[PDB]
């Protein structure tokens, strides 16, 4: 049944523990999947985060070749992007945490950690790369997943990234992709840096049955929010600070153009292409709302 | 008489709550839950919502509060600005266990509110339903009963695009 | 022991709320401690109420309201003093300061159903939701109260006076885009200089949002820009649209069943 | 005497120390174990981080307890 895999077999766990498969190969995990809470947990942390940073935990748990997460909980660090981990407050909150949890019945393990990047995409900087890798190196399996809560609301889909290291002096053989992500300035020569020690799952979403039928008794009275959602007010300071960027860029760009990485005119383009749509997305849905409403003179 | 906000991340807590229990235990089992939110004058509205540990003795049912202050403490620590609001179970209409155990849980707050969820329905509507406590006098007798409020589901943008992507689960952009 | 208590009591009580209450009040502290805390025989019945009254009577307000109102629903004591310590609750809830705590006592006065027969209801249900008092029914709660209770500062503004102009104020602002100096002061019934100075007041202490013009002596309340208000307006449209629908099935369910089915097909 | 370790993740060591020996020696003891450097470790017990040098004996050894292990990063 669907809710088979809510069912967590400790035995079934304890042998792929003890007889982990991953260290022969290396890009062994290829799927990785979310159940609904956890990613709506995830999301409205991020976003309440505000402008700044926040991070938490990940509780799931591997099925042969793909990881499954089912919970998260946030940890506190008081936010505000601090040095790294925590003055110990965080360090003795996630044992307590998992301590508590573990006697209700939330009998499921750490898996990985989330943090968002609010504004500048998702992806594994320096710091975040080094943190995979010395987590990865003792505790295994675990998996980095990025959140990106204004672009999540700018471009109406969901941002999130989850990312795998390389162990120390493993040189993968190209297969790059390497689809274009828009980034400031100010973060591109640590995306540049570390862009090759990291690689990113295939992420997939699941739900229960009790779920989907309560999402879909849901959906009779939440239209009205799709109806009423006014999305060209509530993103504006973040408009502003693209524009501010592609300014940046763009005058980059002349500067190359006038002097003697390659055509940095056509990076600044794209980024424009990609303002001007959402903005005019944005103004559509206007357009249609109006339609619709102010213009059924009784 | 006060205006009720929800959040479908509750509900979400609620249903998987009871759905990881039902497959834990083999059969299905009621579970008990703590809600929080805020309230801003007659305005009540729930964010988010966690799992409370209860025992039961011959046929009452009594909740740990050693457990209740240590989540309280660790809830405090992340979500500064949110507060106790209420709890929530999951069943039919209310019984007397549940007044039992709204007694229980009245000792901590003034007026906690209720939130009852029905796994097993058949209407068209969302089996969440709400309550709240009132005491009145019958035939010379003091007992405390239950009132049904009105809630509305409350909007936030990243909870829309969430639950949007979760419900519908799928080569232009206009598009 | 429980005879030389009743008799000290009622003497005490007596001699001593003859109009020398420190006194009382220092004793009742001091002999409270060894009291019994454990006597029965309805002795619990007569400690409860002579500590409200004592609370009551030391201008502490908010806690004497809490105790009235957990006598109230004791079994034993009859309806006739169950619902005068309703009412002495009613009362003290009302003359409290304005808090948390207060108003969640509003709260549960509300709820309950025995108010309803009280003289103060109508003050309760406006201060409770957001309404304005008026002069009469001020009036007419002054008379109704002991004096003991009217707390009046030396230069003036009584305490429950001042409370209500400010709750007046509060409740204009939920009314009003913007009102002149002169309307204000009709509405409150004070002069429009003492109103503007109140609101200047509040406004400075963040109790209320809005900004003075004096030049043109309007104060202005929040703004309601155009664009979240249409949000607002096209929300209660679908609400509605919504509520009727579920109004339309729940009175002719064949009927809408028939046309839910034939929706699809046609 | 002898206590499983368990990490957050859900690894689990079978370990042998002494009643004798103190938080830093049982560092070191994890470290040849396991590969972990004594830096980057912390040790919480019954949701509380130990100050290592303070013995161990005194916080509480109680034959086979579980000291749950969180990583650092020094400071790089
Ligand atoms: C799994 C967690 C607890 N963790 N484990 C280990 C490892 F030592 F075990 C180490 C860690 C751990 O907290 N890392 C970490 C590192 C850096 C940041 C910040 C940092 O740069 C400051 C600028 C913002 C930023 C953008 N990208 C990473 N950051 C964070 C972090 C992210 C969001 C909120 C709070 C903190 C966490
Ligand atoms: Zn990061």
């Amino acid at each position: 049944s669907i809710d088979e895999i809510y069912k967590y077999d400790k035995k079934q766990q304890q042998e792929i523990l003890a007889a982990k498969p991953w260290t022969k190969d290396h890009h062994y995990f290829k799927y990785c999947k979310i159940s609904a809470l956890a990613l709506l947990k995830m999301v409205m942390h991020a976003r309440s985060g505000g402008n700044l940073e926040v991070m938490g935990l990940m509780l799931g748990k591997v099925d042969g070749e793909t990881m499954i997460i089912m919970d998260s909980f946030a940890l506190p660090v008081e936010g505000t992007e601090t040095r790294v981990n925590a003055q110990a407050a965080a360090y003795e909150y996630m044992a307590a945490y998992i301590e508590n949890a573990k006697q209700v019945g939330r009998l499921e393990n750490a898996i990985g950690w989330y943090h968002s990047h609010p504004g500048y995409g998702c992806w594994l900087s320096g710091i975040d790369v080094s943190t995979q890798m010395l987590n990865q190196q003792f505790q295994e399996p675990f998996v980095a997943v990025v959140i990106d809560p204004t672009r999540t609301i700018s471009a109406g889909k969901v941002n999130l990234g989850a990312f795998r290291t390389y162990p120390k002096g493993y040189k993968p053989p190209d297969e790059g992709p390497s689809e274009y992500q828009t980034i400031p300035l100010n973060k591109i020569e640590d995306f540049g840096v570390h862009c090759k020690q990291y690689y990113a799952l295939e992420v997939s979403y699941f739900k229960s049955s009790l779920d989907r039928k309560l999402l879909e008794l849901l959906w009779n009275k939440y239209w009205v929010n799709t109806l009423s959602s006014s999305s060209l007010l509530t993103n504006a300071d973040y408009t502003t600070g693209q524009v501010f960027d592609l300014s940046e860029k763009l005058e980059q760009s002349e500067a190359q153009l006038g002097r003697g990485s390659e055509d940095k005119l056509a990076k600044a383009t794209r980024d424009s292409c990609k303002t001007t749509i959402e903005a005019i997305h944005g103004l559509m849905s206007q357009v249609i709302k109006d339609k619709l409403f102010n213009q059924i003179n009784i | 008489s006060v205006s009720v906000a929800l959040h479908p991340l509750v509900i979400l807590n609620i249903s998987d709550h009871w759905i990881r229990m039902r497959s834990q235990e083999g059969r299905p089992v009621q579970v008990i839950g703590a809600l929080i939110g805020k309230q801003e004058g007659r305005n009540i509205e729930v964010m988010n919502s966690f799992e409370l540990l209860s025992h039961t003795v011959e046929e009452k049912i009594i909740i740990d509060k050693e457990y209740y202050y240590t989540k309280e403490e660790q809830f405090k620590q992340v979500f500064k600005e949110l507060e106790f609001l209420g709890w929530y179970t999951t069943g039919g209409p209310p019984d007397p266990s549940d007044i039992h155990v709204h007694k229980q849980v009245c000792e901590i707050i003034e007026s906690p509110l209720f939130l009852k969820l029905n796994p097993m329905t058949k209407h068209t509507d969302l089996p969440v339903s709400v309550f709240e406590s009132v005491i009145d006098i019958i035939n010379g007798e003091a007992t405390m009963l239950f009132a049904e409020l009105t809630y509305t589901l409350a909007t936030e943008e990243a909870e829309r695009i969430g639950v949007d992507h979760v419900a519908r689960m799928t080569n232009s952009t206009v598009a | 022991v429980d005879y030389k208590l009743e008799t000290y009591l009622k003497i005490a009580r007596l001699y001593l709320e003859d109009d020398d209450p420190v006194q009382a009040e220092a004793y009742i502290n001091r002999a409270s401690l060894l009291q019994n805390e454990s006597t029965n025989e309805q002795l619990q019945i007569h400690y409860k109420v002579c500590y409200a009254r004592v609370l009551d009577y030391r201008r502490k307000f908010i806690e004497a309201a809490q105790r009235y109102n957990e006598l109230s629903y004791k079994t034993i004591v009859h309806e006739s003093e169950r619902l005068e310590a309703l009412k002495h609750a009613l009362h003290c809830t009302i003359l409290a300061s304005a808090g948390q705590q207060r108003s969640r006592m509003l709260a549960t006065l509300f709820k309950d159903e025995r108010c309803q027969q009280l003289a103060a209801y109508g003050i309760l249900e406006k201060m409770y939701l957001d309404r304005i008092i008026r002069g009469n029914q001020l009036q007419e709660f002054a008379a109704m109260l002991m004096p003991h209770q009217k707390a009046t500062t030396a230069d003036g503004s009584s305490i429950l006076d001042r409370a209500v102009i400010e709750h007046n104020l509060l409740s204009a602002s939920k009314l009003y885009n913007n009102i002149t100096f002169e309307e204000l002061g009709a509405l409150l019934e004070i002069p429009a200089a003492k109103a503007e100075k109140i609101a200047s007041q509040m406004i400075t202490e963040g109790r209320m949002n809005g900004f003075i013009d004096q030049i043109d002596g309007i104060v202005h309340f929040e703004t309601r820009e155009a664009l979240p208000t249409w949000d607002k307006q096209i929300q209660s449209l679908c609400f509605q649209v919504n509520n009727l629908l579920e109004k339309i099935s729940q009175t002719a369910p064949e009927w809408t069943a028939q046309a839910m089915e034939a929706q699809m097909a046609q | 005497m002898l206590i499983k370790v368990k990490t957050l993740t859900g690894k689990e060591i079978e370990i042998d120390i002494e009643p004798t020996d103190k938080v830093e020696r049982i560092k070191e003891r994890v470290e040849e174990k396991e590969g972990i450097p004594p830096q980057q470790q912390r040790l919480i017990y019954s949701g509380k981080q130990m100050n290592d040098e303070k013995t161990a004996a005194d916080y509480k050894i109680l034959g086979g307890s579980v000291l749950h292990l969180v990583l650092a990063l020094r400071g790089g």
